[PDB]
DNA sequence: CGCGCGCCGCAGACTGTCTT
DNA sequence: AAGACAGTCTGCGGCGCGA
């Protein structure tokens, strides 16, 4: 249940060693490790192929992190503290901060709002096809209340704007694909789940769910709106933000998919740990082929040999340049055991481990080592590559 | 006007029959036979009167009237059948055209291009490649005149739409300057419907006037064969009783010339290039498949002129004939939403078969690590596996680079690269190589072989069919050795080399535990390693992809044809609804009109009884079939057709009365409150649940007896043998020991001294039972129907010996019975909707439900007629006997459902899907009385 | 000046309305950057971390958080952005009515959490903990992309800029060594993607901080404009982030332990976007983007048959190129087909290497027509060897 | 109506092959 | 020549469906 230590040991997590579960789900913690950063890279190329570069009609959009003109008090909790909070009761030598909050900057708490900015200038970039979509995956910061912090949170969100007619049609197409993308990578797909729900203002959507241990945390929220932020947003003419569902021209409704990819990927490294009556005990982080941060691990059999590190090196360079990560094991020594090696590895999530040992000058047949079964294999230097290749493809596949 | 109560209520205002059999006085042995128990007198509160003036009847009499509409619907079909009779064909081409579209051929084997074969009666067959399917090719036809031969996509090499929408062959006139009739033609051929599906016209949403006859439908209602049959006859290539098989045969083309022709036997290419070749080599073969095709045309022409007049003489009614030509033209209109379901129950099948299969390869993966220990007495489970390996595996400071290009590390891997040479001094530089060595031996037995086209990581051969998966996830009782590969203090699961028994249904020796398990899952008798939810999980994904393992070859590979925006009728492009984008046809569904005995329609992926459920995964098959824009579905289903029928034909048999029998009055009148009704007065006999009775009563009246009783009395509750012999009072219902036995024609049992046999006349019982009508009608004269008289088949006519089939021909009464009131609904229909000028003459029907593509506009008055259509149709049953009235209980129709889908009601199809009405789809409005509000003239409120 | 208005209108920047001038380009207070330039952008950071992150094997990606909680911020020293209060961004209060503080008390120099305008501070804090993963061999790296804010000059304008910074710790007598490889295999990875290498540029300079620095520039029409930074620092900031404890924060190099010396590697993205966009125009308005960092590879369309059928195969070919990695325009579903050299005039205005056009004649024998961005000829090629060609035309291009 | 018939799947003779 | 490895046939068991 305590898998934290083994992100502590091997750096998936952030720098503090103090890493309670509120500070990860609320955005606080310090950050993540080199294997963390990979793993969200990984989730992250996942969700663009699988939403934005695949699906027709979807385009990349970036929006600024901050907002430089005059806005309402957004989302502020306190008045900063010119309105609300006022030192001694007026306590005024000389102002509301010389400018009140009408020259104060805002950071980002959603990625939609760019996106609805983005939405006539990308309608133009189409020839104005009202099935459109606009996807951005970034950082967002929100207030966190501790009984005034910053969270930030990597969201991938998806802006579809879609005639009014098929927006229930199109909720439930986006309901269907998220949330099969979710089952797919995961050990136990029946922790990521779903519900329906209903908006203050009557507007239905849905959430996504994955069952920590703990209970069951959104991963992800769908929502559409009927034309009320795009209308607010452009209130001079409605003929500008007209685009084609048929022969005619309607005002789109905005279909909003946010889905966090930090929890998200706190629910992948759940999944992949787990647990009863077993009597073998194997620590190791099952991640799908496809999100492990590194794939396979190359050492050196005895180090007298001297010439392993050349043949090393050049596998080396042929995995990385065929885009399989590698983990340079062959420069560590004075290591002693190959168990502890093995559960090191196991514990990172590494799907192989290759080692190159005195017997390989000869009749070059590395051992091979699979993070699923603890069997021992031989394979040829050659053919190596497409071996790897063909695992992570077919774990795409299936 | 008046409420008219003969004991019960009856419909007035009827405007139809009369007062030609005014009164029975013989109501002395009804009211007595109801007095028996209770059962005689309820109160029966009445029902709302109905007024409404029927359309004008033709024949002056009901069973006049269905004659005349039958005759003037199939007059010219039936002309052309005998246009087909009197044909002096010319021989066959010596060298078949390869032109491309239809060729003619005239005297001496010209060849002439016609757009169409301008004919009247064709007998037609198309051999479709198969190599990409759906898509027609070497068609041929002969009319009364010449020859025709059908060409496409041979002659050119080019990539296809895959879509088919001209890729169907032309076969429908354009009405103008037609030959004579008024483009009428009748299509002849062995699985016509087949040949139906490949017709450019037939996809159209309008009506084309143009029909089809299956030789395959006359061959089961002439000579047929049932399921024993049919089974005994393949056997032989029904105890002391052989000589149905001459006059018998099977529907394949080839027996059935050999029995209706008996020339030389027919000849089929084993080649068979259009089932398993490829397109090339039917290019290259064409004469030959030419040739054969015709071959096939020709021997169906034959068999059709040696079957008509058997069938005309076998089923004289023309409602028969009326209503297989209105079958043969079933229409089921799809939109795009047709390929998102095959995409989504294909999807939804694949992840549930990748989450099982995944837990499958975890446990299998975690599993491999005992081998440390090699599983020595470690776990119970895989003690007795295999864990082998092969015998031999594969048979300082700180430095900064310049910049300086070396390719050392590249041309060392590339000389390692090279030594492939050595592996074989290794012996596995070989074709093959080794398979997983390290791996125990049971493990590689689930992982693919390498380098496969399809190799996917881990032991994905795994299925949960293997004996290794229970052995990975299975506790089941006293551990579990799970087979023997054969045949003690207390034991409660036994596997001691001995003793075959897992708690099976009756003793197996084999059982996977993939079905009827779960309530030892639930138990907790039966419980899995990982713990109480991955069994009872696998056995609900099991349930959930059973159907769609089962059928989606055949769901998926429909025939679907995408009409154009000009094929479109002008009402569907203006609907506000219409979808530019959008894709809208059409599926054929392909049926055979007379398709087993009882001549039942028969459809595999349609006419089949299965709604959408919310566990099945792609069962929602029906509800895709979608009217287009600006058209609905109206339709209803026969409130207990087989069950009325029953009670019809009993109380006739009994009295004039149709509340007479004491199953005719439960059946007639009768609800779930009280005793009133069948299923608790068979409740009442032997204290069991109404379900139990449910499932009793269906299946009593097909057959079932004494054994079947006890046999699933036994299961349900699992009852000592007196109660097993005391069923045989439960049975009193079917008048058990009437008719050595006590009771017969004879009040006196004892004989003595008797030359001969005596008080053996007639047979039957006399304590609540229907059956004395059937069994009477099963050994009979010729004519076995007794509403419009159909023949059963001559495979099943107790001519000399009785050939043991009495269960099937009884129940062949009734289903015959259902099948002939389907024909009078369809020739209604369509006299009502030709009449009346109800646009969307077109049809589907599954079993006793029958659904009509109506204009929305026009939608409720189809509805009228669909409701006066069961007024006539029971009328016309109720003609056929002595009855001469019908109750208004069973006059109209419960509901007529007007809807956008194909569903039994409205509120359905949930399944897997949360939002069904997500999806683009309105909730319909089944009717009753309102409908009646309306009047069938066009002129409407 | 007209480059600016291709980039605009083909969707390489975002809205004219804030941008007309190049300033704001320069800094980061420009209204972002439309598809086509995100795309560009993407493919040069995919570059950049396999030059410096991938092929390297001491180098490790680093998670540096966007804003710095600082409840310890030095008072008014190196306050940039000091509000951070997820609602205001003001800079500086170098003018402040100073009642009880420049705002308040609680507000200034107690919830600073400065927002990020570097990364090396972010590397810098995680160097302890990173140490533990390469053994405590200290000639090891850290390095990440992303964005950090930076003052523009009544109202002071944020401005963003996505940065992709390398910090290298080396031991002090390779220092120097490692600044000139650094510098030099930046500058080659510069100029790889350049059809004019001449334009980028180094130069050497020297600072208090760091005694031997190098500043990369590109060239642009009005100036040479910087686009990357080497700083050989000392190890004052590591020792300053860590007071007092050298035992904990010293690597080992040959069994000797010493302190790192810390190498600051800073490239701005958006002004390498920017200069690789110059680069790539020069009568015919062409962006010969380089086949890697072109945003979008091949353009499909179709003309000259039947609208349903043709569709279809542009779909199959669509996804197949998609399936392999290549980014496809689908020019096809558009219905208006003015013309074609208009359609080639845009396409090469959108940095399109390839434009491909499906007919007829590709129902027939599967023939389809390939025009060149470079070398503008076109050529007849059969569909199932496009994908194949379009990768090895890929593949040429990213090995020279 | 006592229950078989298709498809679907698992597992074991056995044969023919292709390396050795 | 033989043994490892492929394709066959040929048994036993479910699963929806009909009888």
């Amino acid at each position: 249940a305590l898998l934290e230590i083994c992100q502590r040991r091997h750096f998936l997590s952030g720098s503090k060693q103090q890493l309670s579960r509120d500070s990860l789900l609320s955005g606080c913690h310090p950050g993540f490790g080199p294997l963390g950063v990979e793993l969200r890279k990984n989730l992250a190329a996942e969700w663009w192929t699988s939403v934005v570069v695949f699906r027709e009609q979807v385009f990349p959009v970036d929006a600024l992190h901050h907002k430089p003109g005059p806005l309402l008090p957004g989302d502020s909790a306190f008045r900063l503290v010119s309105a609300e909070t006022l030192r001694e009761i007026l306590q005024d030598k000389e102002a509301f901060l010389e400018n009140v909050l009408k020259t104060s900057g805002k950071l980002r708490e959603n990625l939609l709002h760019g996106a609805l900015e983005h939405y006539v200038n990308c309608l133009d970039l189409v020839n104005k096809r009202l099935p459109y979509g606009l996807a951005q995956i970034g950082v967002c910061f929100h207030p966190v209340f501790d009984t005034k912090s910053i969270g930030e949170k990597t969201e991938a969100s998806l802006v579809w704007f879609t005639p009014p007619r098929t927006s229930n049609q199109w909720l439930d197409f986006w309901l269907r694909h998220r949330l099969q993308w979710w089952r797919k990578f995961a050990m136990s797909p029946s922790n990521f789940s779903s519900s329906d729900c209903q908006d203050e203002e009557g507007r239905k959507g849905n959430k996504l769910y994955y069952n920590f241990p703990w209970g069951k945390e959104l991963i992800e929220t769908l929502w559409n709106l009927g034309d009320h932020e795009l209308l607010h947003m452009y209130p001079g003419n409605v003929s500008k933000l007209h685009g084609r569902d048929g022969r005619k021209n309607v005002v789109p409704c905005v279909l909003s998919v946010n889905g966090d990819l930090d929890r998200g990927m706190l629910a992948y490294l759940y999944d992949s740990f787990q647990t009863r009556k077993k009597n073998l005990h194997r620590k190791v982080l099952k991640l799908h082929p496809c999100l492990a941060p590194i794939k396979v691990a190359l050492d050196v059999g005895r180090g007298p040999t001297l010439e392993l590190r050349q043949v090393c090196q050049g596998l080396f360079n042929e995995l990385l340049e065929n885009g399989i990560s590698v983990w340079p094991g062959y420069l560590e020594t004075m290591q002693s055991s190959l168990e502890q090696l093995y559960s090191k590895y196991d514990e990172m999530s590494i799907l192989f481990t290759v080692l190159v040992t005195e017997t390989t000058l000869e009749n070059g047949l590395i051992h091979l080592r699979s993070r699923d079964t603890t069997m021992k294999e031989m394979m040829h230097i050659s053919k190596l590559k497409d071996f790897l290749i063909k695992y992570i493809s077919s774990a795409k596949n299936v | 006007l008046d409420i008219q109560m003969l004991s019960r209520g009856l419909h007035e205002q009827i405007f139809g029959q009369g007062g030609e059999m005014p009164g029975e006085a013989a109501v002395r042995r009804s009211v007595e036979h109801l007095q028996k128990h209770g059962l005689w007198g309820q109160p029966a509160v009445p029902l709302p009167d109905v007024e409404l003036r029927l359309p004008p009847l033709y024949g002056d009499n009901l069973d006049q009237h269905f004659r005349l509409l039958a005759q003037k619907q199939s007059l010219p079909y039936l002309e052309a059948a005998n246009l087909l009779l009197q044909a002096q064909l010319p021989p066959k081409p010596p060298a078949w055209a390869w032109a491309e579209g239809w060729t003619r051929y005239g005297p001496e084997g010209e060849a002439v291009p016609v757009a169409i074969p301008e004919e009247r009666a064709l007998v037609f067959d198309v051999e479709v490649c198969l190599a990409e399917g759906t898509c027609p090719t070497l068609a041929v036809a002969i009319s009364p005149s010449a020859w025709y031969s059908w060409c496409s996509q041979r002659l050119v090499e080019e990539r296809y739409s895959w879509t088919s929408q001209l890729s169907p062959a032309d076969l429908i006139p354009l009405e103008v300057p037609t030959g004579a009739d008024w483009q009428e033609q009748l299509v002849v051929g062995h699985n016509v419907s087949f040949d139906r599906a490949h017709i450019r016209e037939q996809y159209l949403i309008q009506g084309s006037r143009m029909r089809f006859l299956d030789t395959m439908s006359m061959h089961m209602a002439i000579s047929g064969l049932s399921s024993f049959q049919r089974s005994l006859w393949i056997a032989a290539k029904a105890i002391s009783s052989w000589d149905w098989l001459d006059i018998s045969s099977v529907n394949s083309l080839a027996e059935v010339h050999r029995l209706y022709v008996g020339g030389p036997p027919l000849e089929k290419e084993p080649r068979e290039l259009f089932v398993k070749g490829t397109m090339k080599d039917i290019r290259e073969n064409f004469q030959d498949l030419m040739q054969y095709c015709a071959q096939d045309v020709w021997a169906t022409h034959e068999v059709f002129q040696q079957q008509l007049p058997l069938f005309l003489e076998r089923c004289p009614h023309p409602v028969t004939l009326a209503g297989m030509l209105e079958m043969g033209v079933s229409y089921l209109p799809v939109n795009q939403n047709w390929e998102r379901y095959l995409a989504e129950a294909q999807g939804t099948y694949e992840e549930l078969q990748r989450e099982m299969k995944k837990s499958l390869m975890d446990l299998a993966n975690d599993a491999c690590q005992l081998l440390s220990g090699e599983r020595y007495k470690e776990d119970p489970w895989l003690w007795d596996l295999e864990w082998d390996l092969q015998e031999f595996k594969q048979k300082d400071q700180e430095d900064l680079g310049p910049c300086s290009e070396e390719e050392e590390f590249q041309q060392d891997v590339m000389a390692r690269a090279c030594l492939q040479k050595l592996k074989g001094t290794t012996e596995l530089l070989p074709k093959r190589p080794q398979h997983l060595p390290g791996h125990p031996g049971w493990y590689r037995k689930l992982c693919p072989r390498l380098d496969d086209p399809a190799w996917t990581p881990g032991p994905s051969l795994l299925s949960l069919q293997m004996r290794v998966t229970p052995k990975l996830m299975a506790l089941t009782w006293d551990g579990f050795p799970l087979h023997y590969s054969e045949r003690d203090v207390d034991i409660p699961g036994c596997w001691f080399f001995k003793l075959p028994h897992k708690d099976g249904n009756s003793c197996n020796v084999g059982s996977p535990f993939a079905k009827d398990f779960l309530p030892k899952m639930e138990d907790g008798t039966l419980q899995a390693g990982p713990g109480g939810a991955s069994g009872p999980r696998a056995l609900e994904i099991n349930k959930m992809i059973s159907f769609w393992r089962n059928a989606h070859k055949r769901i998926s590979s429909q025939m679907v044809v995408w009409l154009p925006r000009s094929a479109l009728p002008r009402a569907v492009i203006r609907h506000p609804d219409y979808d530019e984008e959008g894709l809208y046809g059409a599926i054929l569904p392909q049926v055979v009109t007379a398709g087993t005995i009882t001549r039942r329609a028969v459809e595999p992926t349609w006419l089949t009884a299965s709604n959408a459920r919310p566990d099945r995964v792609g069962s929602e098959l029906k509800a895709m079939v979608q009217a287009p824009p600006g058209y609905t579905l109206v339709g209803a289903d026969v409130d207990s057709q087989e069950l009325w029928i029953a009670a019809v034909l009993g109380d006739a048999h009994f009295a004039g009365m149709h509340g007479c029998t004491a199953f005719g009055w439960m059946t007639l009148q009768g609800r779930k409150s009280r005793g009133t009704d069948l299923h608790s007065k068979t409740a009442t006999t032997v204290g069991i649940s109404r379900e139990h009775a449910k499932i009793f009563n269906y299946g009593r009246i097909y057959g079932a007896g004494q054994p079947f009783a006890e046999r699933l009395l036994m299961q349900f509750n699992h009852r000592l043998t007196q109660q097993e012999a005391a069923e045989k009072a439960q049975q009193m219902y079917a008048a058990t020991k009437g008719l050595k036995v006590q009771r017969e024609t004879a009040r006196k049992s004892q004989w003595k001294k008797w030359e001969v046999v005596a008080e053996r006349a007639w047979k039957g019982g006399t304590e609540s039972e229907m059956f004395n009508k059937l069994e009477s009608i099963a050994t009979s004269d010729i004519p076995r129907t007794p509403v419009l008289g159909c023949c059963i088949s001559r495979a099943l006519e107790p001519s000399a010996v009785q050939e043991e089939f009495m269960t099937s021909r009884v129940n062949w009464v009734v289903q015959s019975s259902a099948v002939d009131y389907l024909h009078l609904m369809l020739v209604a229909m369509k006299w009502l909707f030709e009449e009346f000028a109800i646009d969307g003459r077109f049809c589907i029907s599954i079993h006793d439900e029958v659904r009509y593509l109506v204009r929305e506009e026009d939608r409720y008055r189809a509805a009228l007629a669909l409701q006066i259509t069961n007024l006539l149709t029971r009328c016309m049953f109720a003609y056929k006997l002595g009855l001469n009235d019908l109750p208004q209980s069973v006059a109209f129709f419960s509901a007529v459902d007007i809807d956008r889908c194909l569903r039994k009601e409205v509120t359905m199809d949930c399944k897997t899907p949360s939002n069904p009405t997500g999806m683009e789809r309105r909730y319909g409005i089944p009717q009753g009385e309102a409908l009646d509000i309306y009047q069938i003239i066009e002129l409407t409120k």
